[PDB]
């Protein structure tokens, strides 16, 4: 599998 | 007198945590005096995750950019600067919280607390240990990109982590406050995976003094052992070799109960190979490995900050 | 994996911790707005602990008696009352660093996070929770006193525990913020001990729920049980009974992972009656009860 | 084998 950058999201 | 996962009180770490923003891609900041220090995968957006090439990406972003917020204010960037994986903003204003402070890179084996934040909102403080395989066994969602470990001196904080991602293995991966990373790891969302694990055999030992310590020692025998001999035991276990330096960082704990590290360990071979028998060690039924020298030392002698 | 037992950040605790001082006896207090609190042991001296009169002896007391520092400065006492096991202080300052707070009482169960101190400054933080037998498993050294227990629900911080002493089976006792025990002790160094605790079984299945809902699923079977049967295992191993009320709470975890409360507990049954032979639950050995429902959720999802 | 109130 793939590794995750666990940056977030503000809309 | 119960051997708890104790993490270092985290305020000084707390009045240092800000959210950065970067369009719509958010995560959390370090503010110490005039610069706050972040992922640079900030700067990415969602389609370009996989290969992103940041030198070029940061090419086209000026300090407006960057949404810098602490509470309610907004922290006014005016620099820029990239430093391996990691960006530093030069802000307009000084942290009136900055602690006396330091950036050490920490070895594997070695342990931290860990300060879990969302938006720049710090949720949870928790110990965690840089495993041999160079990841970490923590605890983190998306958001969480930006959190910090630390160590704390005295008075000095010793900043020596900076979350990044989580492997496929469930487990976790970040750089140093220089933003270097630790292990192999990159960046990027591709395909990486963690090298197998081991245990941390120097902490197992510095466990075992701190169930002596406790008046828990009914492991203790009274023969010794070779650093080969245990180590041959200890490969079938899947223990890290224990070296001569090793020994060395036993020191303290070793005279303060007056138990040589390889006495100890002949008692820990025999521990591998029997077993626990239904008995606890310090009111547990496994080896500790997250425990090093110097957490003992902190726990037991009720060290202040 | 990915499940830490995680502690509150203790940033707004520690702005609020002492040192209060009555003739040699010294430990910790809480420092909010313009009133300290802490345990009225503090006006005990060694022979007084074996069976005190804290009437007697706080009436001999004036505001002078007192010695509160924060940091390296005295804070002036300028009243004193006591207040079932504590002593509310008050002083001549506010504490500036004073957040929005309430004073709570937990129930057995709950989980907490607790600032361990020593002469008003901090060491460390853990996270813990209110044993059935209103004890606590905690790191608590001696000089400890004056401790507290919280929770933070947004900015909001909820004392529910201030340390007291360490009973002889080698747990913790303390009281709330507002000086009641939580079990059947007392302020005095004498023979006591908590009754018989028992595995938090609410937890063990919030936990178990936190290992599916992370991707472990080996210890799931197709076996059946009903809450009667289920509690006529958990009861032979020690654990705590299970109501209609702690499964309608694992509700939402229910929902989320799609696996019915009592087949959970069909689960657990298993587990208690065969070991985990060799297996790891979460990067655990052992079930573990230190995790409310709330708490796995608020760590898989918040 | 008695309650102690871990004061400093």
């Amino acid at each position: 599998t793939s590794a995750v950058l666990q940056s977030g999201f503000r809309k | 007198s119960g051997f708890r996962k104790m993490a270092f009180p985290s305020g000084k770490v707390e009045g240092c945590m800000v959210q950065v923003t970067c369009g719509t891609t958010t995560l959390n900041g370090l503010w110490l005096d005039d610069t706050v220090y972040c992922p640079r995968a900030v700067i990415c957006t969602a389609e370009d995750m996989l290969n992103p090439n940041y030198e070029d990406l940061l090419i086209r972003k000026s300090n407006h950019s960057f949404l810098v917020q602490a509470g309610n204010v907004q922290l006014r960037v005016i620099g820029h600067s990239m430093q391996n994986c990691l960006l530093r903003l030069k802000v307009d204003t000084s942290n009136p919280k900055t602690p006396k402070y330091k950036f050490v890179r920490i070895q594997p084996g070695q342990t931290f607390s860990v300060l879990a934040c969302y938006n720049g909102s710090p949720s949870g403080v928790y110990q965690c240990a840089m495993r041999p395989n160079h990841t970490i066994k923590g605890s983190f969602l998306n958001g969480s990109c930006g959190s910090v470990g630390f160590n704390i001196d005295y008075d000095c904080v010793s900043f020596c982590y900076m979350h990044h991602m989580e492997l496929p293995t469930g487990v976790h991966a970040g750089t140093d406050l220089e933003g270097k990373f630790y292990g192999p790891f990159v960046d990027r969302q591709t395909a990486q995976a963690a090298g197998t694990d081991t245990t941390i055999t120097l902490n197992v030992l510095a466990w075992l003094y701190a169930a002596v310590i406790n008046g828990d020692r009914w492991f203790l025998n009274r023969f010794t052992t070779t650093l080969n001999d245990f180590n041959l035991v200890a490969m079938k276990y899947n223990y890290e070799p224990l070296t001569q330096d090793h020994v060395d960082i036993l020191g303290p704990l070793s005279a303060q109960t007056g138990i040589a590290v390889l006495d100890m360990c002949a008692a820990l071979k025999e521990l591998l190979q029997n077993g626990m028998n239904g008995r606890t060690i310090l009111g547990s039924t496994i080896l500790e490995d997250e425990f090093t020298p110097f957490d003992v030392v902190r726990q037991c002698s009720g060290v202040t900050f």
